[PDB]
């Protein structure tokens, strides 16, 4: 199993049921090229505020198809669907109802656990290392490097 | 043998595909071999062990 | 006793009378389908923040199928079926009720319960260790470890 | 006395007047059998909240049998019944009033008051015991036992 | 790959479905050069406030055409579309929606984000350097510079 553009917009167009497999009317090939366009320009744009997860973009000149594979693994599929949803509800001109934005809510907070890393405050630099650590023989500081 | 960093080298060529080698000693020889080396080549040491209450 | 996927979807769908004896109504295969994915996919995103709770995932190229067995221990299918229901509902766009969700709350909880783990903080490493343990001279035991 | 999950089943469809004995029309053999489901994993799940309270599972997995014994005393059905109905009333598609929800409540603490646990927290372990309590050589007891590991000579570290 | 205004323009267009491709079959001219007028002069206007983010101009004094390059990064299109889109719904006389002005609000943040300098504190000037640092040997002077230090001495005015 390998998620896939076209799977995680088909997701999203079923999640709050605009088209799905059970449906007798089905969207013209247009609005899906249009919401995997969204797909790629959205998760372009994660790339400063969220961070990086592994998404695979269009090789320079080619265009995105949603037969190719994105690279996501399968844990970030309803995050991704859930915000792409989000960003395209306003194109059939509709409203998120409360449980949708609970839901999308507690995937992305799942997201960001993933995601979340903390740094460490490195010493000054002009801090000493004390008597104690054997500056003499067995460290050649007697001040912390500091950041590197 | 780096090309990039010359100054690492300990060998005269690069072993390139199909160079011929060869395995000191005999088919299925056994003997008890003499060693010779210098100080800085192997350490040893032993770990002290803690009392058990 | 063992759990199955088709059981577990079937549970979802009948709390919510979406299909169900009591009403007249009797599954559609559609609606089978989509369950079972999407409890995979839940499940899937589920490794990280509730933790790991046993359940068995599909070999890969292997779609899942509803006669699998799903090896969830039994007393975590309130807790499993609730959360697909809050995040099935969306499909045919019915409503949470208080009720359900309060069902939902207490059924997350218990299993939440089961999973805690207060990590119990260690020593530092450089305390020093007293004179009443009366430790060995030569050995690097005058003060606590505090690592791995 | 026997106090079958049959029964308690029937009493919580009872006390919704879902279908009582009074009734023109009552339910289908499979709602029971569905109820008295639902009746077990929500026992099974109560083996962590609450804690076991005596109920008695079917060993050798068969199918729960409604006439089977439940195993539980008289002083719990109220409560496990009304614990029934909540679970239970989305299927017939109704929502439950503000006096079911206090006689659950009600009934709750009352089998909560029941299960008291008090854990008693014990002495530290090098707490020194007074000189007043004539400690001796041979017992020891100059200090509070704590939780006072089994060490074995073979496994040293562990 | 690049980013022309007439798909920015279009973007913005069916973001709110003035002019879709699945709901309706038209899109006008007179709104296409609306848009791209409005797009120039926002990005005129953006040029101080938020900062340069890579945007052309229309060289010399011809007027923008939908076919020509944007030249911005492809990490901006979403927050300039929506921007471009609260600015331009006056016109059909529709009213935004919650849902829409929270996605501009973070596609803003977002950008507000990648854009940040955050400028340190530089010494005063008359704040003595300690007699620890070791000068008349290094080429640290009794006192901070206060002022960007020479680097050259070809070029000493600055």
């Amino acid at each position: 199993t390998v998620l896939t553009k076209g799977e995680i917009v088909l997701f999203a167009l079923r999640k709050f049921a605009i088209a799905s497999n059970a449906s007798l009317t089905d969207v013209e090939p247009q609005s899906i090229e249009d919401g995997v366009n969204d797909l790629e320009d959205m998760m372009s744009e994660w790339m400063i505020n969220p961070g990086d997860i592994g998404y695979a973009f269009a090789t320079g000149d080619e265009q995105p198809l949603p037969d190719d594979e994105s690279g996501l693994p399968r844990k970030y599929k309803h995050a991704v669907g859930y915000q792409l949803l989000l960003r395209m509800l306003s194109d059939y001109s509709l409203e998120p109802t409360p449980q949708v934005l609970s839901n999308a809510q507690r995937s992305y907070d799942a997201l960001m656990t993933d995601t979340l890393v903390v740094p460490s405050m490195r010493r000054r630099g002009d801090f000493p290392v004390g008597q104690g650590n054997k500056y003499d023989v067995f460290t050649s500081d007697r001040y912390y490097p500091g950041d590197l | 043998y780096d090309t990039t960093n010359p100054q690492y080298n300990s060998v005269s060529r690069q072993v390139e595909a199909g160079d011929a080698v060869s395995v000191v000693g005999t088919a299925s020889q056994t003997m008890k071999p003499n060693l010779f080396y210098n100080k800085f080549f192997c350490g040893l040491g032993s770990i002290p062990l803690p009392k058990l209450h």
